[PDB]
Order: C-alpha cells, then structure tokens, then sequence
C-alpha cells in the first residue's frame, strides 16, 4: 500500500539478466530491518546477489537486507540491492512483493 | 589461506556480513586444565574442514588463559599453549574462514570492581600484549574478542546487569584491552576487535551502558543470546518452540540490538547461542532456522555454541557436531541453522 | 484554569503517581455493569488523600455513539464522564481520559484504515470540544491498547502493518484534537505504542504525530508478568534477579524516550491478589522507586476486584466503604514514589 | 571509482520506457546535496521525473536531488530516482555519469 | 484555484519542493503609508498572471500591519486592508501558486528584549489571531510567515546576530505567533508555517540558536540571503560575479543551511534574495542562474526580492518585473534564475 | 570510584538553610537515571526539594533525579539539585554519599 | 530572568573557602558557549578554579566554560564549576551575575 | 620535562584545554631549503624559554619534509634533519609545554586527486612511519598533525573548498596518515593526533565534509582561521577592528566550529591565526584580546602564527617575537592575546 517495489532490468544477454530492485517506503514508520519476498517465475534462477542475501525455497524467494542498508526511512526513503539471474523463455518479472509482511505496490 | 590477507579499512558491518555464521570450538581451549580436560578429542584439521563444509564461515576459538600463565609482573603465557591456539586458528584460516580469539574463563583474576581495577588492568595489559604480539602478522580475518562474560560472581547475580560499578569497570577493562592490542602495532593497530557488554548480556541495562573504547569504528559488539532462555537453555523448561508469540519475542530481542547498535552503524556479533537437546529435534529445527533468519534480518551474525556434548535429555547439551566421527550428531538442526542464514549465491 | 507551556517531563513529574477508575466507564454495558458501584466525589477524595495525584479515567465509547457519518456520542454519557473528571479536578488532580475497549471498530489493518480514521476523527472532535475548557491538568489519551485481534497475538508486537496503522491512527487522533483549537491546541496528549507494549519492537516503531513536543508516550507494564498478572505464576518477588530485571525493563524506556526528552507515563500496572501481601508490598515499593528513577509516572490498575486467589484481582480500593482492601500494598506503592516536601 | 551508478529499465513499450537510477556511494565522505550529470543517447526525450528534477540541454542532462534524498551516505549508501522517456531506435543506456564532479563506474 | 484545496500531512520538504521558486511583491503591502506609497502601482491580477507564466510558483506577499491597526488591547486591523491583502493573494491562487503572508516592517513595536516581551507577545497574539481567522478556510497553499527580520534596532547592529537575549526573545516570539495561529483551529491547526532566525540571518550564530516552536514538524525555516553581500547588495561593491571562488563561497553559504536544517528533515525557504542593477547584466545572469541551481541542489527554494525599482547604477535596485507594462525590466536575469531552478517535466 | 559529590550551603537563616548539591561523573560510563543516598544528620529535616525528589527512611535519605536531569554524562558531566532544611544545634553535613551503589568522593 | 545562578559555599577554613557555582537555564534557547561575569567582594582572591577558567581584572571576574561543559541546555539544563579563594574578614557573596550578557536571578 | 610523561586516556577536549594557547615557530623548519632559508636565525632554547615565560603553553613546530627525503620507495628522511626537529621539540618539552609536529609545505607531492592517490598514500605512509618511529617514546605532550593545508594546486582555488573529489581524497589521506602513525605502536598507538579539513579551512563546505579517521576519539580537528580576513591578512584591507559588527562576525565564525565539533565532544585547535602589522597597534590589541576570549568561550585553543617578520606596513608581517633580541616586537599585542586566554589560577 504505502510500500513500492521497483524491479528493473540493468542488462540482459538472452540466457540471463542483471536486476536492480529499489524498495520505497512512503508510510510514516521506518522499516527497521527490511526483508522482501516474492514468487520466482518458473524459468529463473538467481546466480548471485549484492547488497543483500537470499533464501530460495520452492517458488519462493526471500531476500534479506545487508545490515548497513537495513532501515528504509519513512516518507519516501529507499534501499536497493541487485542480482544476476539465468532464464529461458520470455524474461518475466514477479507480479507481487511483500516487505515485512506488507503487500507492495509494483511500479 | 585467509591467515595473511592484510587489513582493510571497510566498515565493521561489512566484516560482520562476511563472517556470516559461526561455530564455537567450545569446552576445548576454554576448558579449565587444558584442551582435552572436559572430554573433547584433540582438535584436528579434519574437524574444522567439516565445519567449513557445512556452511560456517567463522570459527570462534574461545581460550581460557588462566592456568597457562606465570605471576606478576609479566604474567608470562606458556609458549606451547600460545602456539597450539595458533595451530588451531590456522586449521580455520586454511579453510578461508574468520577466527575469533578471546579470553574466556578468566573469572579467577578478571574481576570488575574498583578495588581490583589497578591489578587487573596490569594483568590484562600483559596478557593482551602477549597474545597480540604472537598474532601480529595475521590479517583482518583474525578478530580479537577482548573478554568473554566479565561479571560479578555469585549465584544471585548470574542473570543480572550487575552494578553501575561493575558496568563502569567493564568499560574500563575493554579500553585497557583494546589499547594493549593496538600498542603492539602493525596489523594489530588496525584489526577488528569485539568487546562485550557486562556478561555479554543483550539486556537493556547492559547494552545501554556499553562504551566503545575510543569510539573506534573497528570495534564490534559481542553479545551472547541463548534465547529464549527456557526453551534453549533450561533442561526443565519447555521442549516446544514456534508460536507467533515465540517468534515475536525473539524478533523483539534482536530489535533491541538493531536499534541500539546496528542501525547506527555499530556492528554486532552474537558470539554464542544455541539450544540444548531435549530430544526435541523438530522444535530445535524450527527454532534454529527462525533464529538465523530473524537475526540476519537485523544484520547480526550468530555463532553456535558447540561444546561437543549432544546427549538427549541432559543439561548443557549444545553440541551438534561429532568430532570423533566427523559427522553431525544433530544434522537437521545444523542444516536448518545454515539454511536460515541464506547466502549471496 | 489554563494550559502552561512547560516540558512534558514536568507535566509527568507533577502527575507523580496515579490510580485507574477501572471496570467502570470502560465497562461494556455501562458504569455499574461490571460490579462497581456508581462513582462518587467521596471516592476520589480518598484517592487524593492516599497520595495519588492522577486519576486515569478509562472510557469505552463504543455502545454510546450513533452511526456514521457523525458518530454522535450520547450527551448523558458525555456529561457523566465530565462529572467524574470534575471529582478529580476539585482535588487539584491530573485526569486522563481515553478511548478504551473500542476493539470492535478500531482495527489496525490497511483494510479498515479509512473507516476507522473517519470515526476516530468524529469521536475525538466531540470529546475534545466537550472538554476544551479544561486546562493542562486534563490530558487526552488517544487510544488504549490498539492491536490485531486474536488470542495468539495478545502478547506480540503485531505485524509491521499493524504498527504502521497504529501510528496513522495516533496522527489522526492528535490532529482531530488539535483542530478544535483553543486549549486543545496546546493540551498535553498521551499516545500508545501498539498494545501499549513496552517491548523493543513496539517502542522502536512508535512515531510521534508531527513530532509534537506536547505528546507523552503511554505504556502499560504489568511487570514482571508471572508475579503480577499470572494466577498460576510465582507468588514471590524480591530477589536480585527480580530487581535487576524490572530495572532493565524501565531502562529500555529511559534510553528510548526519557533520556531524549520524550516523556512517558505507565498508564497501567499492578499485581493481582495471590494471598501474598508481603511480596506485593516489596514489589509495589520497588516498582514505584525504580520507575521514578527513570522519570516514569506509574498508574495502578484498580478494577474494584480484590478477591484473594482469583485471576485479575488488581483492585486495592474499597469503593463501597471508602477504605483500602489492600492498605499495605497501596501505602508501599505511594511510599516508593517519594516526594518534594 | 568509489561511486557506482546503476541505470535500469523498469518497463518499456517500444516508443517509451520507464527508467530507475540508483547511485551508490562507496567512498568515505557523504555526498551532501547530490547532482548527477550525463549524456542521453540520441533520440530519447525525458517526459517526467520523480524524486529529482532536471535541466536538459540537447542530450546533456543534469539531475538534482529532491532535498529529502539529498545525501548519499558514505560506505555503501544509496539514493534512487526514476523517470519516463520517449525514444526511437534501440533502447540504449548512457555510457558514463558524474556525481558532483566525480566520474562514476557504471554497474 | 489552489485557494481551498485543503491541507495535506506531507513532509514540509515536499511543500518546499512544490513552492519551487518565488517572487516578492516588494515595496507594496509592506510599504509604509499605503500600497502605492513607495512608488509601485495598484497591484492587478494581470501582473500576477505574468509572474506565474514566467515560471514562478510562489508569491511572497510581504505585509506591514503597523499603521493599519488600533491600540491595545485588541490591536484591531483595518478590515479594508485585511481584505485587500486577501484579494491580492487570490490573484495568485487563481494561478495555482503558493502564497506566503508575513508581518513585515513591524520594527517600531516588535522589540526582542526581555523588557518588551509581555507587551509584544500580547500584540503578536492579537495580530496573528486576526490574520489566521481571516484566512482560516484556505488550504496548504497558503503559508504564514510569523515575522520578517526581528532584531534589535540600531544601525550598528544591522548585520549582527544580536545578543543571546535578543535570540532567546525572538525564539519566544516565534512560539507565541505559531500558537496564536494554531489556536484558531481548522486548517490553521495543520497548515505549514515559516519562522525566521534573528534578522532572518543565515549566519552561524542565528541558525545555531533557532528553536522550532513545539518541535512542530510543519514549520519551515525562513532565511534571507542576499549573497554574496558585495556583489548582490553593495552599491560600492564589485559588479563582477562568476569566479571559482565566487561559486565556492556561495555553495558554502548554502552548505551551512543544508547541514544544519535540510539534511535533518527541517525544510528551508530563502524568502528574499537577489542582486541590484549595476549595469552588469552578464554578471547578474551568471549569478542568478548559479544561485538558483546551487540553492536547489541543497533543497532550498529561493524567492527573488522585487521592489519594482530597477534603475541601473542605483542602490536597492532589485526590481526585475515592470508592473506598469506587464513586461520584464530584466528579462535575462529573470530567465536565468528560472532556468537555474529546472523542473520535473 | 570516579563520582564526586559537592554539598554546599547556598544560604542560611539560623533555624534553616538552603543546600545545593552537584554530582559530578568523572568515569567513562554515563549514569543513566541517577539516585543519591546519604545518612541524614539528626535534627535536620528537609522541608522542600527542587530538581529531584526524596524518600526519608530512618537515618537514610534517598534522592532521585527529576527525569529531565536523569543522566550524568561521563568525563566530567554534572547534574545538580537543591533543597531547604530546618535544623537545630550545629548545621553539619552528611559524611558519605553513594550514587547508584557507588561510593562517592566528597569535594 | 530565565537564567538562575546558585553561588554556594562548599567549605571554609577562616582564611580561605571553596565555592561551587551552578548555572541554570530555564529559557527556550540553549546557551552555546557560556560565560559568567560578576563583581567580586574586595579582600577575596581566587586561587584556583576547576571546570572553568577566568580573567580577573580588579574585582571584575569573567568566567569561561571548559568546552566539554560549554552548552547549558534549555528548559532547566545546568552546568557547574568551582574554585578556591583566599579571604580576610567576613566571607560574603556576589549578589548579581550575567551569563552571555543576560542578567541572572540569584537563588 | 614534559617529553616522557606517558599517554593518558582523557577526552581530547581536556588535552586541548591544557594546550591552552600556542605560538608557531613559523617560516623556520617549514621554510623551503632549511631552517634559516627564510630569514629567521637558527632556533635556540633561550628563544623557546621566552615563549613559555610570556604565557604560551603550546609550541607548534611546523616542518616541511620535502627537500629532506630521498626518492621512492623508501623516501628516507635525512637523519640530521629529523634529529634537529627532535632537538627543537625538546626546547619546549624542557619548558613543560605541548608540542605539535606536522608535515607542512608538502604541496609538490601531496596532491588530493584520485589520479595521485596511490602514490601519495605510499609516500605519506613512509614519511609518517619514520617520524613516528623517531618520536615513539614521547608521551601525550607530543601531538602529531597529519598534514597542513592539503588542497588542489592553483591560485584561483586557494580560498575555495575544492571539489568533492579533493575533499574525499583529503579524508583518505588523513586516514592513511593516522594508520601509519598508530601502526608503529607504543605511545604512537594512543597519542592525540590533529587532522585538518581541506586547506585547514573552517568554511561550511570543508568542516561538513571532514571525516574523522576511524571515528578515533583521540583525534583533534586542525583549523586555520586568520579572521577576519581583511583586517588580519590583507595589506590593502581595513586597519581598524572593534565594532559590534566585527565582534559579532568573529563570534559567528567560532560558533560554526563549536556547533559542528566542540559541542559534540570533538575537540578543535586553531593551529594558525594572527594579524599583520599595519601600524595599528591599538586595533591589533583589541582584536587579539577579543579573538582569544571568544575562541576560548567556544572551547577552542588558538595558536599565533609567528613568522619572525614584523615590519610595519608590509604584507605577511605576523611576527611578534624578536628572536635575535629575545624581546617582543609587539609586546602589547602579545600581552592582550595572552590576557584574553585567562587561566585557572
């Protein structure tokens, strides 16, 4: 609702791509130690990640902040991280995100 | 090897991130009366290889020095003891790990009271000067922890914040220890150093009163959090863990540490934690995995206390690795803990 | 009188120590519906005499108001709250009036936020307008224990959603009060964390509406839980561990709020009756002095129920005959608070 | 360079696209009041921008912070902004950026 | 119209961003002895339309109330004057602009000394109650500025930071004015309000000692920065601007404001600035454009002081708009200033 | 210890006196929520106190901070309070002081 | 005045005494870098001072903070210092003080 | 002697308080080509005696090392030069003073640009390693100042705050210098160290971008404040000082430093200041005494820049002590400066 996830493609090479994610907090309360979760599309595997870490369980991808960037300030603060994937078929993007249990708007 | 990689100038949080998740060689070099006196085998390189292989990237190597040193003024540490600590550290450096070396069961001399302060400082200075001097060439994958759980002794005070006096003197000892380390020069002038609160307690009283020596940005806070107490530590406490309340409560404990230190750029290592064996594998799996992900979400790197004792139904059975067999006595607990930590690949 | 401009901490110091008129105007179905007699001026006179300088006057407004859009509060109900507040004003006491058991409408989820805010605004505009004329000895407490419903969540810090929406509601409530102007522009106002919990999670995520310097934090701390509240918990209190552990609960509040100039009132606390008078005496006196040493003003939860060996027996004052059912516990609590003369 | 810029495509539709830019400060000194300059590829026009403002002169683009996000903290701090463009041809990206006079690494 | 759009709960910095860049109706309602007494013509809707079209999104409407109000205790403001001010404001709301209304040349009564405090506060309270009440229905595009340049009288004190006494009392006056506004309720309870440092000076002494009334998050700092003094304001000062030193010094003046206020979430409007006409259009274009962009890069919205007096070679010639003509006397300076500001589309 | 107490006489009027107390913390650790205890001389009675509150219990006098002055800063920080006493006989001063359990030096 | 000075005698020994001074700021503005001035009775001489330094010119006494205690917080903040004097005759006290030019109340 | 007193763990502010007020041995060991190359006679113990006797407790001993050291990689410093520096320092230690030793006119090699960073850091490390090793035994009365006025070369940039690149690289150099000093160990690991902003400027841009190496609480900020510029430094500037405006402006300059550093526990030394001789002794007296007390009121310790040149009406005539005569050329200026500093007895 008040949290927006921007999932953007930095680069791609047919078999894989590089992704940058920015989480924006437009609510009133700082997010102290953000985590971000989504459903990984069928054909994608995360090969490596920076400025964050992750756990893959089934279709589920759980991303955790890297500490120095753990607080997303209120009233429009952001934090960002990135990763590389491998894919086949058409490069699709997740259709939903949750940040600490809160359902996000996707921009 | 990560033994001699030099010393970076990165923020401590980045070091803590790379430490990732750790394992204690407990009841070992910390055992009163020497390495094998509390029932563990002689430590081998093959043991540490397994720790690395399971997914741990830090070896905490607790060392009790009392019993291995001479009298004032020099408090000369036994050379064989010193070099054996070094030998074990290299088992871990050969695996490209971080290693933490502390002072551990030093309660017979390390007493946080105004009246003991002058003499304790003098001994602390000689002890750290010797340890630091021995490990001078080692790079930033070697971390010194100045003290373990400094505290007033006496059963009624065990889970308390001590007095203001105790907390004040602990801060003074941490400064004395840090300056002793740095005064040896070289990599010791720049390496990362862990310092504990009183009793390494995360309670408000003790974390609120911590003073970082010299405001040094290379200092990391050392906390021990066997949480929640009744599940994790009390042989007579509940065997179950996993309610929404359990989760919320554990979260809140880490939240206290996050808001005091981590969010302000002060890095924190949970140098000991874990659960005993109440013959409750499923509960210990749920707890271990949640602990790992909840702690990591607050930027904390947790380190399991493994004393090599894993017998179901007995107190103090934190051991999960079987050193003699080179297998895991608690494979499900270990894997869940590692799984909860996640990774960058 | 008027509304002074002093540090909120000074207000809290002057409030000093308080007593709740519990299970009364907060009782579902009306003032006498939960076993307390009709409140009288004589009762409050005795509260003051014992050494309390603050009356917390919890009010459940649900059941006494009309439908949207105006949510008109019953005049007779409003007048009765005001009448009781005046028993305390006559004694030169501080009074806190809140919204209490509003859980059937006040729900901290994004899905409910628009409705709840609309009603919150209407309710506070009315209460604020009715009480505008009173000076700074009248304090508004915006909400009681706002939290997600469900027994399993009762002692949790809720979700981020819940804490965010509680913060949104506090802003809505403070603005509604402020917008009536006059004394309500400068009145001191208490706002709760989620569930009025003092736990790290909830105190760390509290956002003060507009950073308003006239805002005081409301926490409820029935500590330690097992001794104070749990009928099946220990009946003993007073070890070094007990003392240190209580100190540390208050230390969390001191370091987060008080130390930084944000004042805090412990709006509810106390112990039930486990036929353990000596222990409750030790607890009450230590609680009062430990809290006060961290700048906190504690307020006893008195629901008028004092039967030994039963759950929820926080009552210490006998409203029927104007004596104390727990004279020693009361006197120790007041004694631990101390004074300036 | 101790400053890294990540320029990513949030979405594109043949004749237009949505861009997310993340600036990351890996140096020791905070950047107090950031400005980011670069050369837009030819045949691209900025339609609107959020979390920052710009001045365009030909393909030369100068972007200024929005005040609330003006400081890029040292040691890995980020700030992010976004904007839409119209374009023709291939959707190409800038090849370099400067932040307050400092040349950035494009990640 | 932006007159009656209600009031948002957005960060004051967002309000300042939307104000964007401003123009002062100078030497007008602030003029002693009447709107046209200082040489400007009667203000028209057509003039304001030209202000908006040029790129300005904020009108600062300085008003001198002294000379239009009765004596104690009510200090009643002439209704005809009150209504003319409001009429002019609506010229701007019609153009969807922001408007700032202040108290301007009040120095005869507004004296920042302990001895005068009680009486001045009483008058300040009455004045703001009346203004606030008149404009109560207007939404967040109406901003009140509590005072202009409160300072101790005396030629020799003009560019000083006053005594501690003066700064303390200015802080007390700001709180009095803010409370008076807020006490009227409705939109006045939530609208954004500007408050000046002593003399509206940006110097360290005055910005360091500023105290925000009630820590009110909806308060914006008002500074006046005719910088650098010699080029911009002094008739006997250089008429050149644009060296590496010039740019660095201006940056630095803004850096002090950014570090004290903006970067901490406290928004700031430069309610007055500009340069006089020393027959140096090129220098002024260079200065105006760099001022705008440097100020904006530090979150500041600057507002040009236009007193309608634009004669080359004369002191105080800040005017750039020709009101009689609905054209610009200094089209290049104006356009440079607006160009420096940039935009979001 | 590194805590000093200064107990000084501001004024006296035969049957009473006004006392000023300054607590000075020369240690490394802030004192978060100070309390000060001493043994009260016989035939002295505190009649009122400011910037602090007290409990008299037997010969023991316990003083508690007023919240806004609760933290005694390390490395020379101070906090002060005062009170009036009624007395008879010789006006004597307390001999020892303790602050949060720590024995003070009397300056 | 919103600034109060407490000038108190810690101890006296016939030919000399020890003084403790507490300055209290009850105003809204912190005093950043305090100075305290007064006129000292004749036949008194400051021998040494701690937590502050001074310039004596005749009986004119100007005292300056020691840096670490330079700010007297608003809304009841204090700072204190002390000194020893030699004196003959009757020990008396100054009865007026100014702090950064502001006339103080004497308590 | 204060040479060998060991090293305390007190706050830097206390050290700065004890330093109290200082005098620079200017245009001497800092002179290009050698001690007497800029017209000063060879320094004697008797000269330093007079400095102490006048009331100065700190000797700043500026030293230019360029020209006395070999080439990369070792940059070996001439041993007789090193010993001469140590000898002069002991003139002052014999007088129980503080001594500050820096690197001074190193601008030929010390370039704050990314392109130069690697090589400059290598030389800076070699230089500080040698100096630190030489003085390793000296206690906390010896303070190292890592650099003098590091800045981008160019006349047009002299009074600017440089670029962000410049300021970032200066911060990197300070860290390099501090680490080099501390890595030598012993007293060098714990002694107090001064580090400058870019150009040692106190302007907002440069004080705001200063990063303290490791957040080390033993670090003191070094600023040079020849304020106000026109009176103090400019041979063509006013000869008069004393107006309320003058007093207010100077206060405000120190107020910026107090609010950014001192009030936050970060100590600050004004390592250079002073006025030139414009045949205006009365004005210099007024200025000197006010500067001293105003600076001291903000916890600052000022150090007069004395280059031994005192000729009335010439530029750069900061000298006040007559080295050949052992008398004061500007006795009234000296006494007023000392008078404004005050004391504890």
């Amino acid at each position: 609702s008040a949290v927006e996830v921007t999932y953007a493609i930095t680069n791609s090479w047919g078999s894989g791509a590089s992704v940058n994610v920015t989480i924006k907090n437009n609510g009133t309360t700082p997010i102290n130690g953000w985590t971000l979760k989504w459903t990984m599309p069928i054909n994608q595997t995360i090969t490596n990640m920076w400025s964050a870490s992750f756990v893959a369980s089934g279709t589920t991808l759980s991303v955790t902040n890297a500490g120095y960037n753990g607080t997303i300030a209120a009233n429009g603060g952001t934090q960002s991280f990135g990763f590389n994937i491998n894919y086949s078929g058409v490069l699709s993007k997740p259709t939903g995100f949750t940040v600490n249990g809160t359902e996000c708007t996707v921009k | 090897s990560t033994a001699f990689t030099g010393v970076r100038d990165v923020p401590a949080q980045q070091i803590v991130n790379e430490m990732k998740v750790g394992w204690n060689l407990g009841n070992t070099m910390d055992a009163i009366g020497g390495e094998t006196n509390w029932g563990n085998p002689m430590t081998t390189h093959a043991m540490i290889n397994k720790i690395k292989e399971a997914g741990f990237n830090t070896l905490r190597l607790p060392v009790t020095w009392d019993g291995h040193m001479g009298a004032a003024p020099e408090y000369t540490i036994d050379q064989t003891w010193m070099k054996r600590v070094e030998e074990i550290a290299n088992y871990a450096f050969d695996n490209d790990m971080y290693v933490i070396i502390n002072l551990h069961h030093e309660n017979e001399w390390l007493k946080p009271f105004y009246a003991n302060e002058a003499q304790v400082k003098a001994q602390l200075t000689k002890v750290w000067t010797q340890i630091a001097n021995n490990f001078k060439k080692y790079g930033d994958h070697l971390i010194f922890e100045t003290m373990n759980e400094p505290r007033p002794v006496g059963a009624s005070l065990q889970w308390t914040g001590g007095s203001y006096e105790n907390r004040e003197v602990v801060n003074r000892y941490n400064l004395t220890a840090v300056n002793a380390i740095r005064a040896t020069g070289g990599n010791n002038a720049t390496r990362y150093i862990m310092v504990p609160t009183l009793a390494a307690s995360a309670m408000s009283t003790t974390i609120n009163d911590l003073v970082i020596p010299n405001n040094d940005s290379k200092v990391i806070v050392s906390l021990h959090m066997y949480s929640p107490y009744f599940f994790a530590m009390d042989i007579n406490g509940t065997s179950s863990w996993g309610s929404d309340y359990d989760k919320s409560s554990l979260d809140s404990e880490f939240d206290a540490v996050y808001n005091k230190f981590v969010k302000n750029g002060r890095a924190v290592v949970i140098g000991e934690m874990g659960s005993i064996n109440k013959n409750n594998t499923a509960a210990r799996v749920t707890h271990a995995e949640y602990y790992a992900k909840s702690a990591k979400a607050r930027g904390l790197t947790p380190i399991w206390w493994d004393n090599g004792y894993s017998v179901a139904g007995k107190a103090e059975t934190f051991g999960i690795f079987n050193r003699s067999n080179l297998t895991w006595d608690a494979p499900e607990v270990m894997k869940a803990f590692i799984k909860g930590i996640g990774g960058s690949s």
